[PDB]
């Protein structure tokens, strides 16, 4: 438990140190490169992949940021100091939805367009994956998150709570995750309470908003698998196998 | 398998 204001403000500024250090893309670099869009040649190119290229060429994408997501919790005060257990409970349910949420740094509302393999382009070039529904629910919820001009510390403690849950069945030890969870809110309350952004609080979105997301991408590469078992026996990342069937 | 190995 945080008693005293300069403890929280430590807390703050440990999870944003951790968020900083354990991003994969600098924000500076993904907002420079917003004009190198994918042109009408490239994006044909992408819709003419097979579906199961397209699959393993995001399931790869997904895992290295995946990677990113579990050195953010090796940092985590307090994450380390749970059981084994309960740190890979922990993982398994909110590794993607911190993914998810990190992804809006990514993309770009102005034009509707997300980064992919050194460029911007717009949901349209994903339409090999066959999974529209899923793919344009994935950019409507990052528009969402980007009308909110999310700032990096902010992303940082949001994504901290995402990943400290502790309604996740299958804690073990559910009360000091309940302890960290808490002490974790009033450093994100207090941090928008400073920065008088508090307003952002009404507008976050519905907590199952992110499992329906997780749900559907799972959904998704259970018909894809049925599809094609053999591509993902030998060609997805054995951790994204491991989290996701 | 891999998460275990990755969190040691
Ligand atoms: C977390 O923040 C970010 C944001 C962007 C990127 C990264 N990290 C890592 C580096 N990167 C590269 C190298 O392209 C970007 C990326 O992977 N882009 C990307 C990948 C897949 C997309 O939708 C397909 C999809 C999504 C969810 C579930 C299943 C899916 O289909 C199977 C859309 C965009």
């Amino acid at each position: 438990p945080y008693a005293s204001l300069t403890e929280i403000e430590h807390l703050v500024q440990s999870v944003c140190k951790s968020y900083r250090e354990t991003c994969q893309l600098r924000l500076e670099d993904l907002l420079r490169q917003r004009s190198n869009i994918f042109s009408r040649e490239e994006v044909t190119g992408y819709q003419r992949k097979s579906m199961w290229e397209m699959w393993e060429r995001c399931a790869h994408h997904l895992t290295e940021a995946i990677q990113y997501v579990v050195e953010f919790a090796k940092r985590l005060s307090g994450f380390m100091e749970l059981c084994q257990n309960d740190q890979i409970v922990l993982l398994k349910a909110g590794a993607m939805e911190v993914v998810l949420v990190r992804m809006c740094r990514a993309y770009n509302a102005d034009n509707r367009t997300v980064f992919f393999e050194g460029k911007y382009g717009g949901m349209e070039l994903f339409r090999a994956l066959g999974c529209s529904e899923l793919i344009s629910s994935i950019f409507d919820f990052s528009h969402s998150l980007s009308a909110l001009h999310f700032s990096e510390d902010e992303i940082a403690l949001y994504t901290a709570l995402v990943l400290i849950n502790a309604h996740r069945p299958g804690l073990q030890e559910k009360r000091k995750v309940e302890q960290l969870q808490y002490n974790l809110e009033l450093a994100f309350h207090h941090h928008l309470c400073k920065t008088h952004r508090q307003s952002i609080l009404a507008k976050l979105p519905p907590k199952g908003k992110l499992r329906s997301l997780c749900s559907q991408h799972v959904e998704r590469l259970q018909i894809f698998q049925h599809l094609h078992p053999i591509v993902v026996q030998a060609a997805f990342p054995p951790l994204y196998k491991e989290l996701f069937s | 398998k891999i998460l275990h190995r990755l969190l040691q």
